[PDB]
C-alpha cells in the first residue's frame, strides 16, 4: 500500500487557489446534474466542458458586437469519425445547410444568391447592402461576399472581380491540390488548405473564422486538423464540427481512404452574454449516443457531391434550444 | 438504521435496450428522451441478434471481481445476518426463458455463479451446474449462503421488472444500442425520482451501429 | 458521496483497452525507467517530453521525404506561463543566439541567407545551397536567396518578390505593424494573426514555412499567443521553436506596454526521426531543473529597434549537451 | 522489520539557492543536484526571504491528515512494545518540527512557535526551563525519537538548520527530503550535504514559479531501499 503519496498530491497543490478569484458570479445549483455525473467519457463532453470552463474562468470582453462576451484561449477538441458522427446531442440540430454550404465552397463560389435560393441563410446578414458598406465595400453588389473561402480554396492568389467572373485556371487550386498530396504523397506533411489570404481580408465581405484544415494519412487513414480563430461556443461550434467532420469524410472518401480523427483547435473560444442561461440549461442535460453519417458510396470525386448523397443515421437529441438574444 | 436488501447483497441489473420499431407516424420531429431505449427482446431473442461489444462488455462486468474488496463484503453481510467469521465469483441471476435463449456452448455462463428462476422448471430438468429457484424471496436467502462478489439480474422482462418494483436494484448498467429494431418485451420506464444517471461512457460503433454505455444509480431515497 | 465500488465502475468503462505486448515499436520495458519512476512530473517541460514519449510508444511508423523514417502523431498543445518561467529546455544544453539573429533577421523582413551565415548562424545555410534549390526547382534562384519566406510575408505578404536585394519599401502587407496596431489599439479584437503560409507564394519559397501562423490574445494588460506549426521534428527543431516565439511573445508584449502571458503551441505534425530515439531515450530520463528567465533591455519600445544585446537569460541550469544526428 | 526513519515518518524540509564561485571555471560551467545547496548566510536565508517557499513550508509542515492517522500509531506504539500513549494533547492532532539552535533564533518573534506545530529545539545549552509547555527542548538526537514515543503527532519534520541536516542524513533517519529549488545565486557559509544519490532518489517535481525574482521549484527525494 502506497498512501504516502497523496500526501504529496496535496503539497504540490499548496498554491492553487480559494473559491472567491475563480471569476464570474456562478450559482450552485446552476450545474448540479452537470456537477453530479462521475464519470463523462462520451465525446460530447468535451464541447461541454469547454463551456464550463468559459463559464467559470472566462474573461469578462468586450468584443466587435457590443454584447460582451466570456473568453479563453487555445482549446482542442477530437472526435474519432470511425466511431460515430459528432453531431451534438443535447439540442437539436439541423445539417441541409451547413451541407449545402460546404458544397458551396467545393464549387468555389462566392454569390450569397445561391444559398438564399436554396433557402439557406447562413451568409444573409454578410451580404446586405448595409453590412458591406459597413466593411467600405461600396462598389460590391448585395450577397458578392467577395474572395471568402470558396474563392481561396480553388483560387488562391487571383484577383477577385465580381462573383459572377470566370476564374478558371486563375490562382491556386488548393482544393486540387491537397486531395493530389493525400493520394500520392501521403506521407507529405504540407497538406493544407488555407483560406487566410491577407492580401484580400478587406475585401472579405469578413475575415474567415475557419483559418486552416490541415491533413495526415496513415494506414489507410485519413486525420484532419482545423484550426478556428474565432469561436462561438454557443451557435457557431456546433456546426463547426459538423462541417469538417462531413469535409473530412468526403476527402476520404474521394480519396480511398477511412476518415480516422477530426481534430478541432480553438484559439478565441468565446461564449456570448446572450447566450449564458441557454447553455446552462444545456450543460445539466446528458447526452445520447451519437448517430452515424453515410455517404453515397459511388462518388468518387469531391466536386460530384450533391445534397442527397449525404444522410444523418439514429440522430437522438434533445429539444431545440433557442439562443436568443432577448428570450 | 436498517439496511435494505439491494445494498447489503449488492444486487444490480444489466441490460441492453434498443429503439422501438413502434412506427411513430411522424419520424419528422419526433420526440426523445431515456424512455426512447426500451428494447429488450423480440420473438425469445436480442431483437438485434447480436453485438460483439456490448456482449464483450456484459461479459467483463458480470466476470469482474476485486478480491481485496471481498472481506468488506463477507463482514456487512455477516453483520447484516447476526452471522460471521474456489475463486471469488459473481452470481447472475436470469430468468428461465433467458436461460434458454442462451446458446448451448456459453451455458452455464463462465466463472459466475448460474441462478434461474423458474415455477415450470426444477433442478432435475437442468443437467447443468446451476441454481434453481422459484421465488424471489429464495435468493435473498441463497445468496446469504454463497459467498460471491456481487449479484447481477441479467434479465429478462418479466425478472426485470419485478426486482425493480422490489426495489431490489442498486444501480443500472445500461446499455444504449442507438438503432432500430423490432421488439416484443421491454425494460420498465425508469422513475428520474427513484434513479438517477452518474455515468456515461465514450461512443462507440459495434456491428454496424453505435451504442453507449450508461449507469443509473438507485437515487438516495428523499426526492 | 464517498463510495467504495464506484471504483468498480472505471473498470468497467475500461474493457475495451488494448493488451497487446509489442507495443507497436519495439521498446523495453526498461528504456524509460527514471521517467516512469517519477509519481507526480508536474514541471512544465514534461510537456515536451511527454508528447516524445507518446510518439515513441504509441507512434506511427512513416517514411518521410528524407528517408529517415519516423515515428509521429497528429495534434498537440503544449502551453508555457511566460509570466513565470522562461521555457528554454534543461534537459539538454540549448543555445540562443541563432534562433534570436534569425527573429532579427525575420522582423527586417529579410530573405537574404548571407545575412546570417556572416555572423555565423547557419540555420538556414542548407536551405540555400545550389543543390537544395535546385531540387526545388528553382534554378533561377541565387545561393542562399531563400525566396518570400517568413521575413518577406511578415513585412510585404502580396507584394511580388523579385530577388533578396530588391527594394520592398511599403510593397505588400506589413502584418507584423498591422498586430502591433490591432494590439495597442483593438486589444479585444480576434483578428490579430500574422500568417506565413502564402499559398500563392509556397513554390519560390526555399521551402514552405513551418511555422504557419501567430495568433495573439489580450485581456487585463497581459498577452498570450498561440503558434501553429505543422511540421515538428520534436528532437531537434521543437526546443528552439518554443524558445523562438515565446522570445518574440516577450518582444510584442513589451513594445505594445504590456505583461506576456502564454505561450501556446499547437503542433499538427508531430515526430521523432529513428536516428534520434537512442539520444532522446537518454533525455527522457533526466530530470528538468527549474527554468531560467528572460531579460529584455527595457529602453526598447518599437519591435524594430532590438538588437542581440538588448537579450539575456538569466539562471540556466541545464543538463550536458546531446548531439541528436547519431542513428540507430 | 521496521526501522526509525519509518516509524516516526521523519522527514527532511529545506530550501537550496546557488553558490557563487569566485573561480570563474576553465570551461562552460556543469550542473547537477548538488548545484543548490546554499542554506544560510551570517545565521539568516542566503536570500532574505521568498513568500511562495515559505507559504510551501508553513503548507506541508502545518497540513495533517486525521482521518489516517490511526495506522501511524498502532504502527509505533507496536513497534515501542506498549499500547497507546481528556485532552490527549489540545484535542487537535499536529506534526513535530524540530530545528536548531540558531534556526530557532532566525525565526522572528512574530512567529515563534510555529503555529498549530509541536515545536522541538536542539541545544545543549538551553535550559528548558525558560520555554512555555508546548516548545519543547532537547539534549541530543537520541532523545528525540524518545520525545515521538510519548506524543500524539502526524509526522515529524527536521528544518534545519545545516548542522542538524548533516547528522540527521548520516543518522539514516530520514525517509523523504522536501527540497526547494531556489534558483538564484546568494552568498552563503552554509549548505546542505551532498545527497548520496545510491541513497535517495527524486520521484516527484512540480510546477516551476517565480517569487520574490526568481524562479523555483519543488522536488521530492524519497530514501531508496538500499
Ligand atoms: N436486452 C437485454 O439486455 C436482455 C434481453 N433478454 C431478452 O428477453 C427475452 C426473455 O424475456 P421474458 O419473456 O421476460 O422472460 P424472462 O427470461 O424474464 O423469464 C420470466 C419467466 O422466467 C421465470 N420467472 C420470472 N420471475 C419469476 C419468479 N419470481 N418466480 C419463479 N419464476 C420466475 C418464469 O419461468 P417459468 O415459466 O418456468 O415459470 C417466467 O415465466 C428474450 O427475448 C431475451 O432474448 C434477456 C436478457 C437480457
Ligand atoms: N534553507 C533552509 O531551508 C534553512 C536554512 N537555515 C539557515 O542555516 C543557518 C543555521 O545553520 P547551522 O549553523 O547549521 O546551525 P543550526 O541552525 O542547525 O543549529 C544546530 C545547533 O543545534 C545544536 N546541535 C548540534 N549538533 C547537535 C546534536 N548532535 N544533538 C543536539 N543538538 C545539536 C547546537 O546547539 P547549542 O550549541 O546550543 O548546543 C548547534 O549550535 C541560518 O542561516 C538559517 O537561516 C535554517 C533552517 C532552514
Ligand atoms: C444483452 C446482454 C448480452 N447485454 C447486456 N448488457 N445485458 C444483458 N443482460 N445481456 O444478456 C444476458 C442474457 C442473454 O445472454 C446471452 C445471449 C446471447 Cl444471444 C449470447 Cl450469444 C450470449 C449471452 Cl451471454
Ligand atoms: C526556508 C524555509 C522557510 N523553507 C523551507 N522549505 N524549509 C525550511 N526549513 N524553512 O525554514 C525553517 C527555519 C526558518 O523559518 C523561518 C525563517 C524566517 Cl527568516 C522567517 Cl521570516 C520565517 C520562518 Cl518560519
Ligand atoms: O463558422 C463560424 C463563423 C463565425 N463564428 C463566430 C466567431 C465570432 O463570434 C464571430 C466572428 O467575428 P470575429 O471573430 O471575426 O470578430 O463569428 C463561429 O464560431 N463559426
Ligand atoms: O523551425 C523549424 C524548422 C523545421 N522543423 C522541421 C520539421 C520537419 O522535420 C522538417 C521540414 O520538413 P517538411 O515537413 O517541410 O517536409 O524540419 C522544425 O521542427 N522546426
Amino acid at each position: 500500500d502506497d498512501d504516502e503519496e497523496e500526501d504529496d498530491f496535496v503539497y504540490f497543490n499548496f498554491n492553487k487557489e480559494k473559491e472567491e478569484k475563480n471569476k464570474n458570479s456562478i450559482h450552485p445549483n446552476d450545474f448540479q446534474i452537470y456537477n453530479s455525473l462521475k464519470y463523462k467519457y462520451h465525446p460530447e463532453y468535451q464541447y461541454l466542458n469547454i463551456i464550463y470552463d468559459i463559464m467559470m474562468n472566462g474573461n469578462k470582453q468586450s468584443d466587435r458586437t457590443g454584447v460582451g462576451v466570456l473568453s479563453k484561449f487555445g482549446y482542442i477538441m477530437k472526435f474519432d469519425l470511425s466511431q460515430y458522427f459528432p453531431l451534438l446531442t443535447t439540442k437539436k440540430l439541423f445539417l441541409r445547410g451547413i451541407i449545402e454550404e460546404l458544397l458551396w465552397f467545393i464549387r468555389g463560389e462566392t454569390n450569397g444568391n445561391t444559398l438564399l435560393n436554396k433557402n439557406v441563410r447562413i451568409w444573409e446578414a454578410n451580404g446586405t447592402r448595409e453590412f458591406l458598406d459597413n466593411r467600405k465595400l461600396f462598389h460590391r453588389e448585395v450577397n458578392d461576399l467577395g474572395p471568402i473561402y470558396g474563392f481561396q480554396w480553388r483560387h488562391f492568389g487571383a484577383e477577385y472581380t465580381n462573383m459572377y467572373d470566370n476564374y478558371e485556371n486563375k490562382g491556386v487550386d488548393q482544393l486540387k491540390n491537397i486531395i493530389n498530396l493525400i493520394k500520392n504523397d501521403p506521407t507529405s506533411r504540407r497538406i493544407l488548405l488555407c483560406a487566410w489570404n491577407v492580401k484580400d481580408l478587406d475585401q472579405m465581405a469578413l475575415p474567415p473564422c475557419h483559418i486552416l484544415c490541415q491533413f495526415y494519412v496513415f494506414d489507410g487513414k485519413l486525420s484532419c486538423i482545423m484550426y478556428q480563430r474565432s469561436c462561438d461556443l454557443g451557435l457557431g461550434v456546433p456546426f463547426n464540427i459538423a462541417s469538417y467532420s462531413i469535409f473530412t469524410h468526403m476527402i476520404a472518401q474521394v480519396c480511398n481512404l477511412q476518415p480516422a480523427q477530426f481534430i478541432h483547435v480553438l484559439g478565441n473560444a468565446h461564449v456570448y452574454n446572450n447566450h449564458i442561461d441557454s447553455l446552462k440549461i444545456q450543460l445539466n442535460r446528458i447526452p445520447y449516443p451519437f448517430p452515424t453519417l453515410k455517404l453515397n458510396p459511388d462518388i468518387k470525386n469531391i466536386e460530384d457531391f450533391t445534397i442527397s448523397d449525404f444522410t444523418i443515421q439514429n440522430y437522438v437529441h434533445h429539444e431545440k434550444i433557442s439562443m436568443d438574444m432577448a428570450a | 438504521m436498517m439496511e435494505q436488501v439491494c445494498d447489503v447483497f449488492d444486487i444490480y441489473a444489466i441490460c441492453a435496450c434498443c429503439k422501438v420499431e413502434s412506427k411513430n407516424e411522424g419520424k419528422k420531429n419526433e420526440v426523445f428522451n431515456n424512455y426512447t431505449f426500451r428494447g429488450l427482446g423480440n420473438k425469445g431473442v436480442l431483437p438485434w441478434k447480436c453485438n460483439s461489444l456490448d456482449m464483450k462488455y456484459f461479459c467483463a462486468v458480470t466476470t469482474y471481481v476485486n478480491e481485496s474488496k471481498y472481506e468488506k463484503l463477507k463482514y456487512k453481510r455477516c453483520k447484516y445476518l447476526n452471522k460471521e467469521t474456489k475463486k471469488l465469483q459473481n452470481v447472475v441471476v436470469m430468468g428461465r426463458t433467458s436461460w434458454e435463449s442462451i446458446p448451448k456452448k456459453f451455458k452455464p455462463l463462465s466463472n459466475r455463479i448460474n441462478v434461474i428462476l423458474s415455477r415450470t422448471l426444477k433442478k432435475e430438468d437442468f443437467d447443468e451446474d446451476v441454481y434453481i429457484i422459484n421465488k424471489v424471496e429464495d435468493l435473498i436467502v441463497l445468496l446469504g449462503k454463497l459467498n460471491y462478489y456481487k449479484c447481477f439480474i441479467i434479465g429478462g422482462s418479466v425478472v426485470y421488472q419485478e426486482f425493480l418494483e422490489k426495489k431490489l436494484i442498486k444501480k443500472i448498467y445500461f446499455t444504449r444500442i442507438n438503432s432500430t429494431y423490432e421488439c416484443d418485451v421491454f425494460f420498465p420506464e425508469i422513475n428520474e425520482n427513484e434513479y438517477q444517471i452518474i455515468s456515461v461512457s465514450d461512443v462507440y460503433t459495434s456491428n454496424n451501429t453505435t451504442l453507449d454505455f450508461i449507469i443509473y444509480k438507485k437515487t438516495n431515497n428523499k426526492m
